[PDB]
């Protein structure tokens, strides 16, 4: 019961570049979609296949094809990547086309970044910053803070780890990043967390604090002439431990 | 299963009169299931040239179908239309009256 | 305007022979074919001329896409049937659809499923509902119904959809849906003596033809013929009663059409 | 041509009712849906309308009119998990989704005792920035942008404390500069008067 599956959930392509985007639905449906989604509008159809073994074009279908491999797949396939194609690509399925009560099923999502060149990729500088000895006195609570800082494209996924395990509760994400200098279009990125605990679970001197931030980059066949390091993918991370 | 029989009736397209161009019709109808076969006869032969419309729909669920060809009525020559079902055990002529 | 028709046929065959179509879908406006659609040219084409020409290449690729999704649709259900039905062989499955709206102004609006060329689903827009013949539609019938929001869309899309596909296909083909022409009626005599009464190159199809006896109309003498094709888009029918020569009577035939009544005395 | 409408954003309060309009002009209609979608997820089926009526799902209630060409999705006793995107669609004649741009619905939590203050964080030995916490505001309190070049400020961020029960909003903001202080980090805002300033 996987529902829809669709990947990558990121991906950084150069202008020309070819790519293909995957789909999968194990829920026996019957029909399929590919959908992109941009700030300021509604979902634009690119292809659909309203059965297995046939394929039609959608609202926006200049640059891409797609290919119904069988009643389960449906691949789309962007040949000659240009940044107009910079987008969030979402697969979705439904049981039959042409049924009116008949809902869609979206997959999670892929977002696709096409730049001129690979110069201004670059991975987060990740620092964490310990709770104010103000704050613990006044409200016996402690937040630490962690700066994910001068990344680029937005491909970031921000995690806090307490004791070698992921937490959830007490984290608040900016759920936007922020521009560094929002008079640029290709300005790197800025991202704030916080991690807020009691004043106690804080002054355990063994408890230990991590802030993890995923970043997707380049692979081992993107083109590197730099002179800095080869931004792949990879994790940055900073840790703290509890004092008393 | 309820297989029903066609219908079949035999007629032309304008009131006949001999020597003058006609078209001779053979309406085949509420028949069950769709696989049918039907030829326009002339003195016992098959007509080549006849044409027909597209299997249509009624609503109680049964099909019919036209065929027709053109021609001129003499007083010598006898029409007939031969259907073929799977309700009929041999094909089934129907002469033209007039 | 007279009463018109919107209608969508469907019909599904489990095993046809070789060169047969599994799948089939005409539409009609009253007797027009409008549309049709197979298996095998897995296009959607127009079978009216006045459809083609008011209708862009956009409407036929969209709706051929729909159809090979209806028409794999229609296979899956055909074989859920004959499976719980037991059959085997070749079976058949239909469906109808449509609506007409009335000359008053008045609208009806209808759907109904066939198996084997007999009534097996009919739907209530009123109600909600579905009526089931048998078992097998009855598991049916409780797996349609379960879909309230399914039923919901069917009775829009009978009430509103159907209507409004309607009044546009009736302005595409107002000259051939919208005419009229009258019946030439004629009286003949034949012994089988009866009267026939004949009329021929009219159009609508849609015509009474019946006969009286001194003023009086029994239909238990009459024979009713049915209502033919010409060939020339015009219709042509007949209706005979037989003469009593033991007694003199005066006799008449009647023939309504379009609104137009005639009588031949004999 | 066709067109879908429904508001870009909307903002109401933890506990209250909100409603989200959605209007529609297109070529027939054979239903309307409405779709959530939370931030950097994938929409999820809300509810469906063909005919008149309001149709009610929980603490959700979609509503049509087809005469108006008009619906809105109702969402009672808000809570901070209803944040997100809302997502209007209708089908047209040849069953094809008209998709509205969205309305994304900001949820402003009750903080039941505020104790704004801003604090100064511990330097990281990794890092040449100061960073500053402003926290534990009401929700009515708006946190602008920095007017520094070299400053920068978030927006603000409700976190939730599920062990105590407990949330609170919290704005960052950071720096390099030699003169930059948690004093005046926040200049640019307008800030509660009784907002606490632990000394250096
Ligand atoms: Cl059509
Ligand atoms: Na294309």
């Amino acid at each position: 019961n996987a529902g829809v599956t669709q990947t990558p959930k990121f991906q950084v392509l150069k202008t020309g570049q070819s790519m293909t985007l995957q789909c999968a639905q194990d829920m026996n449906h019957n029909s399929m979609y590919w959908y992109r989604q941009d700030p300021g509008m509604g979902l634009r159809l690119i292809y659909y296949s309203a059965s297995e073994g046939t394929t039609d074009k959608g609202e926006v279908p200049n640059g891409y094809n797609v290919s119904r491999l069988n009643k389960r797949e449906f691949s789309l396939r962007l040949e000659s990547a240009a940044p107009s194609q910079t987008s969030v690509y979402f697969c979705a399925s439904s049981v039959w086309t042409g049924e009116g009560s008949g809902e869609l099923f979206f997959g999670e999502g892929s977002r696709l970044t096409v730049l001129e060149d690979l110069k201004n990729v670059f991975p987060p500088e990740v620092a964490v910053f310990e709770p104010s000895e103000a704050e613990i006195s006044h409200t016996q609570k402690a937040t630490l803070v962690c700066l994910a800082t001068g990344f680029y494209p937005d491909h970031v996924e921000l995690s806090w780890w307490v004791n070698g395990k992921e937490v959830h509760s007490g984290v608040c994400t900016d759920p936007q990043p922020l521009k560094e200098q929002p008079a640029l279009n290709d300005s790197r990125y800025a991202l704030s967390s916080r991690l807020r605990v009691s004043a106690t679970f804080w002054q355990n001197p063994r408890n230990h604090f991590r802030c993890q931030v995923q970043f997707y980059g380049l692979s081992e066949n993107d083109e590197w002439t730099q002179d800095r390091a080869k931004p792949v993918t990879q994790i940055v991370s900073a840790e703290a431990w509890g004092r008393a | 299963m309820i297989q029903r029989t066609p219908k079949i009736q035999v007629y032309s397209r304008h009131p006949a009169e001999n020597g003058k161009s006609n078209f001779l019709n053979c309406y085949v109808s509420g028949f069950h299931p769709s696989d049918i076969e039907v030829d326009l006869l002339k003195n016992g032969e098959r007509i080549e040239k006849v044409e027909h419309s597209d299997l249509s729909f009624s609503k109680d669920w049964s099909f019919y179908l036209l065929y027709y060809t053109e021609f001129t009525p003499t007083e010598k020559d006898e029409y007939a239309c031969r259907v073929n079902h799977v309700t009929l055990s041999q094909p089934k002529i129907v002469k033209w009256d007039r | 305007m007279r009463t018109h028709s919107l209608r969508y046929f469907r019909l599904g065959v489990s095993d046809p022979i070789h060169g047969v179509p599994e799948f089939i879908s005409v539409g009609y406006v009253d007797s027009h074919p409008i549309t049709t659609y197979d298996s095998v040219t897995r296009q959607k084409e127009p079978r009216a001329p006045w459809m083609a020409e008011n209708l862009a290449p956009d409407h036929w690729e969209r709706y051929t896409q729909l159809l090979r999704g209806w028409q794999q649709m229609f296979k899956v259900e055909l074989k859920r049937l004959q499976r719980h039905y037991n059959h085997s062989g070749s079976h058949t499955y239909q469906r109808m659809i449509g609506c007409e709206l009335l000359e008053d102004g008045s609208t009806t609006g209808f759907l109904q499923y066939a198996y084997d060329g007999q009534d097996f689903l009919i739907f209530n827009k009123d109600t909600l509902s579905w009526l089931a013949v048998d078992n097998v539609a009855h598991t049916i019938k409780q797996a349609w119904e379960a879909n309230q929001h399914e039923l919901l869309y069917q009775k829009n899309w009978l009430e509103e959809e159907c209507i409004a596909w309607l009044k546009r296909f009736l302005e595409y083909g107002k000259d051939t849906l919208q005419r009229t022409e009258p019946p030439l009626v004629r009286v003949n005599r034949k012994e089988t003596t009866a009267l026939f009464c004949k009329a021929h190159g009219f159009y609508p199809p849609e015509i009474y033809m019946t006969w009286m006896k001194n003023g009086e109309e029994i239909v238990q003498e009459i024979d009713y013929g049915d209502i033919l094709p010409s060939g020339d888009g015009t219709y042509q029918a007949w209706a005979s009663i037989e003469l009593d020569p033991q007694s003199s009577n005066l006799y008449s035939c009647h023939v309504e059409h379009s609104g137009v009544h005639m009588v031949l005395q004999v | 041509g066709q067109n879908i409408d429904q508001p870009t954003e909307m903002t109401a309060t933890e506990g209250a009712i909100v409603q989200i309009n959605c209007t529609y002009q297109t070529s027939g209609f054979n239903g309307l849906f409405w779709y959530q979608q939370h931030a950097g997820e994938a929409p999820t089926f809300l509810s469906y309308n063909v005919l008149d009526g309001l149709e009610e799902k929980g603490r959700f209630s979609s509503f049509l009119s087809r005469s108006k060409g008009y619906s809105y999705l109702l969402l009672k006793e808000l809570q901070m998990k209803d944040s997100a995107s809302y997502l209007c669609a209708v089908k047209d004649s040849n069953y094809q989704l008209i998709w509205g741009a969205g309305t994304k619905l900001i949820i402003k939590p009750d903080i039941q005792n505020p104790d704004p203050a801003v604090y100064q964080l511990r330097d990281s030995k990794s890092s040449d920035k100061s960073v500053c916490l402003f926290t534990d505001f009401d929700s009515q309190t708006n946190v602008s942008q920095s007017k520094d070049s070299d400053v920068y400020i978030t927006d603000k961020c409700v976190l939730d404390m599920r062990s105590m029960d407990f949330k609170s909003n919290s704005a960052v903001a950071w720096s390099n500069k030699s003169d930059f202080a948690c004093a005046n980090a926040f200049n640019n805002s307008i800030i509660p008067e009784d907002t606490f300033f632990p000394s250096p």
